[PDB]
DNA sequence: GATCATATTGTCCAGACAGT
DNA sequence: ACTGTCTGGACTGGTCGGCGCTATGATC
RNA sequence: UCUUAUUUUUUUUCUAUUUUGCGCCGACC
C-alpha cells in the first residue's frame, strides 16, 4: 500500500513520502472542485473545451519513446557490467575503466527500440497509431498529413460531445475538413492560422 | 452411393477418444531442425499431416494439399481444468455428494424431476430453467438424503480455481484448495442415473471428461507453418502455446518422477493448467492473456471459432467465392434493366461451364477452335472422365477435334448469360438481382438506371461485384426466381422499387406538359431511341407554320396499354378546383368525351382513358420510387415483362427529351428581384425583434414556464419556434417569387432531385443551426463564439444564418453551418453501425422462418409461428398499398372493361 | 569463431448476486 | 420481496492501396 | 546301510510405377 500510494496516487506531485501531505492538499482543490459541483456554486467545465486539452506533438512522443529505450538500455548496460564484472572478476573491471564501460553498451538496443516504433506506429505505454506513412498523393495531402491531430477515443464509439464541432475550435481546428465514416470528428486538421 | 449429414450429435471428448483418434504422441516441444526437417515426436511430425509440398504424411501416405490432418495425443502429468466447463463444474460441484457422489435430492424429488424432463419436451428455456431449479435446490441442502455425510459450501475463483470451505477441530472456517484430481475424483463418483438431473449426457457428457487428463493437440493442417520471405519459418499462435504446454508437462513429469516437495508439483500444476486455460481460451476473465516474444497477444481456438474474423462468421456464414469480379459502375440507359454491362476483359476471365450436347456441339467446337485469346473462346476443357485441360495455342485444334457429346466447355461470357450483380452492403432481398449479360470493350461495368435505386447506388466512384453461376441448377434458379424484372415491387411497401429516376421523371414532364409539341423529324427520332413498334405516325394535334406538330401526350399514350384507364392527383397539384372538376366529370359518366375532357384538362389531374393521357403531366406519381401509380398498376395488371418494356420506352423516351429539348441550371435560377430581397429582410428584422422581445421578457421575469418546464428550455424552444415560422415565411415567398418556368423548381416540385427546401436555402436563407434538437450552445463561457457577447441568446450568436448561399454566409455563420454539416455527418456515421447490427440480429432471430404449404409459418422446431402468414396469407410484395385486394380499383377496372 | 535449450504468467445493456 | 453492484459481451458490411514485425545469453 | 524328474519331422520373393497471422493508418461505397 506505502508503493501504490507513492507511485500511483499524484505521481507528478512526486514520489517521496516527504511530499505526500503536499498531494493531500492536491487532494482537497479536487474535493472543492467535486463539493462545488455538487452544490452548485461552480459549473461543469466542457471536457472538449480547448483550454482543458492539450496537443502531444513529435516532441512529446520522441522524448517518451527516447526514455523507454534509454531505461532498457541502462537495464541492458548493468546486466553487461554486472556478467562481466562476474567473469572477468575484479582485476580485469578495474585495469581499465574507460574501456569497461564502453564494451558493456550495445547501441542497437536502444536502436531498435526507437526506430521501429516510429515504423510500425506502436507507442510504449499502449498507444498506437502515432507514426504513419506520410500521404504522398499531391501537394495537397502531405500538408494535411502534417497538419493533422487524432483523438485517442475508438472509432467506432459513438462520440455525440467530442465528434462534434466545437465553439474553441474556431482558429485553431479546419471546421469541414475532416474524413468520413468511424473517423469523422476524431481526426481534425490544425487551422491556418493556428499556432502551437 | 451418397450420403448427407442428418443431424449433429454433441458431446465431450474422452481420454479414451483422444487416445484412439490420435495418430502419434508429442513430448517435444519443437517444430523444426536447423535443416529445416520436423522433429520426431514434435509438434510439426508427418504423422499429423504434412504442410510443405515435399513432405509426405506418415499417417495416410498423401502428399501436402490433399492430406486431411491427423489429430495426437499429450498425456499430462496432471489433470488440468478445462476452462470452458469449469463453471459448469462448480455447479456440480455444487449439486453432488463429497463422498456418496450421489445428487443431493431425495429419491421423491428425483422421480418428480424425471417426469418434468420427460413431460416438458426438447425446448431449451424449459431445460434450462429446471437445471437451474435442480441446482438451487441441491446447493442448499448441508446433508446427503442417499448418506448422510455433512457437506461443506465450495467458492469458486475464477477461471478454474476451487475454494473448500471446511471446519477445524476448533471451529476455525477455513478454504481448502481443491487440486484437480480431486475434483475429478470427486465427478468419477456420479452415476449415470443421476447425470440428466444435473444435464450431463450418461454416455456423452461424463462429469470426469469435463477434466482434462489427455490433451488433443490439433492437426498440422488446422495450424499451418509457412516459410517467409527471409527464409525464416512463422509459426502459429497454437503452436507456439502447444510448445509452451508441452514444456510445462515435460518439466512437471521430470519433476515429478525426481520426487520434488509439494511446493514444486502444485506450482507447475498451476502453471500447467494457466497454460491449457489459455490455450483454450486466450481472452479468459482473470488472467493475463499468452503474449508472444514481440509482446503480441495470442488467438486461441475460442477466439479462432468466435468473433468477427472467426470460423464461423468469417469462413462458414460467408466466405470468398470463385468465378466473382468487381469493378466500378457506370450509367448505360442503352440497355434494358434485363441487362448488366461486362466488360470484355471480365468476359475473358470468367467463364460459364457448358456441357457439349447434341445442340449446341458446333458453338462449343467453335469457343474451343477459338481459344482464351480470341472473343468469343473458350479457357478450359473437361473431358466426361474429369480431367481439367486449359487451352493454350499448342492443343487448341487438337482438343476441338477431339471434343464430343459428354464433354464440359468453359465458355467465354456470351450475350444473354445470366450473372449475378450485388452491391455492397446487401440491406435487402433486392440488393442482388440476377441480370443479363452485355459485352462492352471498355473498363468499367454498366448497369441501367431504374435498377439503380434497388442497389442503392449512384456512379461516384461505387464499386459493384458481378457472380457467374456454374451449375445448371443454380442458373436457372438466378433466371426465374432473381431476375430484375420479377422485383420491380419492394415488398417492404407493395410499392414500386424498380422505378425512373431524377431525368427520366423531368423528361416525362416536360414531354407531358401542357403546350408541348413536336415536329415531325423529332417524333420519328424518338420513336426510334425509344424502340417504339410505330409503324405509323398519328395525326398531328395541331399545325404551326404549315407544319405538323404531335402534343406529347400522344407520343406518351403509345406507351401505355390500349385497355389501361386510371385517374389520380400528382404532386403539382396546386389548383384543386381543376382537379375537383376534372374528378366530378369523370364520376358522372364514367366515360368522359377525351374532347371534354381536354376542354378543362389539368396538369395537376392526371388522366389516362384507354391508354391515352388525356390529361395531367408525368411526376414522381406517374413511375417514380415508392410513388408511382401508373408504373404500380401497369406491374399488377399487365405482368412484368410488359412493364419492364414500357419502362425501357419511357426512360429512352425521356431521356430523349431531356436531352434535345434542353434542361440546364445556372446562377439565375436562384436569383431573386429587390422585392423579394426586401421582404425577407424584413421577416429576419421581425424575427430578431421578436427574439430580442422573448429574451427581454425572459431577462424581466414576466415570461411563463411551460407546464412541466422551466424558464431556459421554454425560452429556447420558443425563439426555435419564432426562427421556424420565420423560416417558413422566407421559403413561402421565395416559393411565390419563383415560377414554374425554372428547371429548379420543375426537379423540386416534378420530385425528380431535390425539395423546395433546397431552393430555399439557395435563395432565401439558411435557417437556424441546431446540433442534437437544440440551438448551437458548445464553445466558449456564455457564447459559442468570441465574436458575441458573453451570455447573448439572440439568434446571430447561437446559429440562426440570416443570409442564403448565394449572397454568402458570415464567417460565425459558416462556422455555425460546418457544426451543423459537422452533427449531420456524425449522425449518419453513427446511425449505421446501429442499423447495421439490429439489421444483423433481426436477421439472426428471423432466419429459419418460412412459409410451409398450408400457409403457417412454423420454426424448425415445428412451433406455428404464425397459422397464416400476415393473418391473410397474402404476401406484401403482391399486396395493394399494404391492403388484400384492391377492391376500389378491382371495380372500376372491371367496370371500365365491361362498358368499353 | 559456430551452436543451443529456453524464451513471465469506453458505453450500454443484461444476468447473477449480497444486502436490507 | 426490492435494490444497488459485479461480471460478461458486442460495438454495419464490403473493397482499393500501403507499412511492418514475428531471438537470445551461455557454451567449447 | 538309502529317498522324490524328464526326452524327437509339414508357410513361399535376395526386390518394385500459388505466404499466413497480428496490429496500425488511409480512402471509397
Ligand atoms: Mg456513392
Ligand atoms: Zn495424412
Ligand atoms: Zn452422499
Amino acid at each position: 500500500a506505502e508503493h501504490i500510494i507513492d507511485n500511483n496516487l499524484l505521481p507528478h506531485m512526486g514520489v517521496d513520502p516527504e511530499n505526500r501531505r503536499a498531494k493531500a492538499y492536491y487532494l482537497g482543490m479536487m474535493a472543492l472542485k467535486v463539493l462545488e459541483l455538487s452544490l452548485g456554486l461552480r459549473g461543469e467545465d466542457d471536457k472538449d473545451h480547448y483550454a482543458n486539452k492539450r496537443l502531444k506533438l513529435a516532441g512529446d512522443l520522441l522524448k517518451d519513446l527516447f526514455r523507454v529505450a534509454f531505461g532498457q538500455l541502462v537495464k541492458d548496460m548493468q546486466y553487461q557490467m554486472t556478467k562481466t564484472y562476474q567473469r572477468k572478476g575484479e582485476r580485469y573491471t578495474f585495469e581499465n575503466i574507460q574501456r569497461f564501460v564502453r564494451n558493456s553498451i550495445r547501441p542497437d538496443v536502444l536502436s531498435e527500440r526507437i526506430e521501429h516504433a516510429l515504423a510500425t506506429g506502436s507507442w510504449p505505454g499502449g498507444r498506437t497509431g502515432v507514426s504513419q506513412l506520410l500521404d504522398r498523393t499531391n501537394y495537397m495531402s502531405t500538408l494535411s498529413h502534417l497538419r493533422r491531430v487524432t483523438s485517442p477515443l475508438s472509432r467506432d464509439q459513438p462520440h455525440f460531445e467530442a465528434r462534434d464541432l466545437h465553439g474553441t475550435h474556431w482558429g485553431r481546428i479546419c471546421p469541414t475538413e475532416t474524413p468520413e465514416g468511424p473517423n469523422c470528428g476524431l481526426v481534425k486538421n490544425l487551422a491556418l492560422m493556428s499556432q502551437i | 452411393m451418397k450420403k448427407v449429414i442428418g443431424s449433429i450429435e454433441f458431446g465431450i471428448l474422452s481420454p479414451q477418444e483422444i487416445r484412439k483418434m490420435s495418430a502419434a504422441e508429442i513430448t517435444v516441444p519443437d517444430t523444426y531442425d536447423d535443416d529445416g526437417y520436423p522433429i520426431e515426436g514434435g509438434l510439426m511430425d508427418k504423422r499429423l499431416g504434412v504442410i510443405d509440398p515435399g513432405l509426405r504424411c506418415e499417417t495416410c501416405g498423401a502428399r501436402a494439399g490433399e492430406c486431411p490432418g491427423h489429430f495426437g495425443h499429450i498425456e499430462l502429468a496432471r489433470p488440468v481444468i478445462h476452462v470452458g466447463f469449469a463453471k459448469t463444474i462448480h455447479r456440480v460441484l455444487e449439486s453432488t455428494c463429497r463422498e456418496c457422489g450421489r445428487i443431493k435430492l431425495t429419491d421423491e424429488e428425483i422421480e418428480e424431476y424425471m417426469q418434468k424432463f420427460e413431460v416438458m419436451g426438447d425446448r431449451k428455456g424449459a431445460v434450462d430453467k429446471l437445471i437451474k431449479e435442480i441446482h438451487k435446490k441441491a446447493k442448499e441442502r448441508m446433508v446427503c438424503p442417499h448418506c448422510g455425510a455433512p457437506q461443506f459450501p465450495i467458492k469458486f475463483e475464477r477461471p478454474t480455481i476451487y475454494w473448500e470451505l471446511r471446519k477445524d477441530e476448533e471451529g476455525n472456517e477455513y478454504k481448502h484448495r481443491m487440486m484437480p484430481s480431486e475434483v475429478r475424483d470427486r465427478l468419477e463418483k456420479i452415476p449415470d442415473k443421476d447425470l440428466p438431473l444435473l444435464g450431463l449426457h450418461p454416455e456423452k457428457s461424463r462429469p470426469e471428461w469435463m477434466v482434462l487428463t489427455v490433451l488433443p493437440v490439433p492437426p498440422v493442417t488446422m495450424r499451418p507453418s509457412i516459410t517467409l520471405e527471409s527464409g525464416i519459418r512463422a509459426e502459429d499462435d497454437l503452436t507456439h502455446k502447444l510448445v509452451d504446454i508441452i514444456r510445462i508437462n515435460n518439466r512437471l513429469k521430470s519433476n515429478i518422477e525426481a520426487g520434488a516437495p509439494q511446493l514444486i508439483i502444485e506450482d507447475l500444476w498451476d502453471l500447467l493448467q494457466y497454460h491449457v486455460t489459455t490455450y483454450i481460451n486466450n481472452e479468459t476473465s482473470g488472467v493475463p492473456p499468452a503474449k508472444h516474444k514481440s509482446g503480441r497477444p495470442l488467438k486461441t481456438l475460442a477466439q479462432r471459432l468466435k468473433g468477427k474474423e472467426g470460423r464461423f462468421r468469417g469462413n462458414l456464414s460467408g466466405k470468398r467465392v470463385n468465378f466473382s469480379a468487381r469493378t466500378v459502375i457506370s450509367p448505360d440507359p442503352m440497355i434494358s434493366i434485363n441487362e448488366v454491362g461486362v466488360p470484355l476483359a471480365v468476359a475473358m476471365e470468367l467463364t460459364v461451364p457448358e456441357k457439349v450436347t447434341e445442340f449446341n456441339y458446333e458453338k462449343l467446337k467453335q469457343r474451343v477452335l477459338n481459344g482464351p485469346e480470341k472473343y468469343p473462346g473458350a479457357n478450359y476443357v473437361i473431358d466426361p472422365e474429369g480431367r481439367r485441360i486449359r487451352l493454350m495455342e499448342s492443343n487448341r485444334e487438337l482438343i476441338a477435334e477431339k471434343l464430343d457429346i459428354g464433354w464440359t466447355v468453359e465458355r467465354h461470357l456470351e450475350d444473354g448469360d445470366v450473372v449475378l450483380f450485388n452491391r455492397q452492403p446487401s440491406l435487402h432481398r433486392m440488393s442482388i438481382m440476377a441480370h443479363r449479360v452485355r459485352v462492352m470493350p471498355y473498363r468499367t461495368f454498366r448497369l441501367n438506371l431504374p435498377v439503380c435505386p434497388p442497389y442503392n447506388a449512384d456512379f461516384d466512384g461505387d464499386e459493384m461485384n458481378l457472380h457467374v453461376p456454374q451449375t445448371e441448377e443454380a442458373q436457372a434458379e438466378a433466371k426465374i426466381l432473381m431476375e430484375v424484372q420479377n422485383h420491380i415491387i419492394s415488398p417492404r411497401y407493395g410499392g414500386p422499387l424498380i422505378a425512373g429516376i431524377q431525368d427520366h421523371i423531368s423528361g416525362g414532364y416536360l414531354l407531358t406538359r401542357e403546350g408541348a409539341y413536336f415536329t415531325r423529324y423529332e417524333v420519328e427520332q424518338m420513336l426510334m431511341f425509344a424502340g417504339m413498334d410505330v409503324n405509323e405516325l398519328p395525326e398531328p394535334d395541331k399545325y404551326e407554320n404549315g407544319e405538323p406538330l404531335w402534343s406529347g401526350k400522344t407520343i406518351f399514350s403509345l406507351l401505355l396499354p390500349d385497355d389501361l384507364t386510371i385517374w389520380y392527383r400528382n404532386k403539382l397539384c396546386d389548383e384543386p378546383e381543376r382537379c375537383e372538376a376534372l374528378e366530378k366529370l369523370i364520376e358522372e359518366k364514367l366515360i368522359p368525351d377525351p374532347e371534354e375532357v381536354r376542354k378543362l384538362a389539368y396538369d395537376g389531374f392526371v388522366y389516362i382513358q384507354n391508354g391515352k393521357l388525356l390529361s395531367g403531366a408525368v411526376d414522381k406519381k406517374a413511375y417514380g420510387r415508392e410513388d408511382g401509380k401508373l408504373l404500380d398498376i401497369i406491374v399488377r395488371e399487365y405482368g412484368v415483362e410488359r412493364a419492364r418494356q414500357f419502362l425501357d420506352q419511357v426512360t429512352k423516351l425521356t431521356i430523349w427529351v431531356i436531352t434535345h429539348k434542353g434542361f440546364t441550371t445556372a446562377i439565375d435560377d436562384e436569383d431573386l428581384p429587390q422585392e423579394a430581397i426586401d421582404r425577407i429582410h424584413e421577416i429576419i428584422r421581425e424575427a430578431e425583434e421578436k427574439v430580442q422581445r422573448l429574451i427581454e421578457a425572459y431577462k424581466r421575469g414576466e415570461l411563463e414556464p411551460l407546464p412541466g418546464k422551466t424558464l431556459e428550455e421554454t425560452l429556447e424552444s420558443k425563439i426555435m419556434a419564432v426562427l421556424a415560422e420565420a423560416r417558413d415565411n422566407a421559403g413561402k415567398v421565395a416559393e411565390r417569387y419563383l415560377g414554374m418556368n425554372n428547371h429548379a423548381v420543375i426537379m423540386a416540385k416534378t420530385g425528380a432531385r431535390g425539395k423546395i427546401l433546397n431552393i430555399t436555402q439557395m435563395a432565401a436563407m439558411l435557417g437556424q443551426q441546431s446540433i442534437r434538437g437544440k440551438r448551437l450552445y458548445r464553445g466558449y463561457r456564455g457564447r459559442v463564439l468570441t465574436h458575441f457577447k458573453p451570455g447573448d441568446l439572440g439568434a446571430r450568436a447561437r446559429g440562426f444564418v440570416t443570409n442564403s448561399y448565394k449572397s454568402g454566409l458570415t464567417p460565425q455563420e459558416y462556422f455555425f453551418h460546418a457544426m451543423g454539416g459537422r452533427e449531420g455527418l456524425v449522425d449518419t456515421a453513427v446511425r449505421t453501425a446501429q442499423s447495421g447490427y439490429m439489421q444483423r440480429r433481426l436477421i439472426n432471430a428471423l432466419q429459419d422462418l418460412k412459409v410451409d404449404y398450408d400457409g403457417t409459418v412454423r420454426d424448425p422446431t415445428g412451433i406455428i409461428v404464425q397459422f397464416k402468414y400476415g393473418e391473410d396469407g397474402v404476401d406484401p410484395m403482391k399486396s395493394w398499398q399494404g391492403k388484400t385486394v384492391d377492391v376500389d380499383r378491382v371495380i372500376v377496372r372491371t367496370l371500365l372493361k365491361m362498358r368499353g
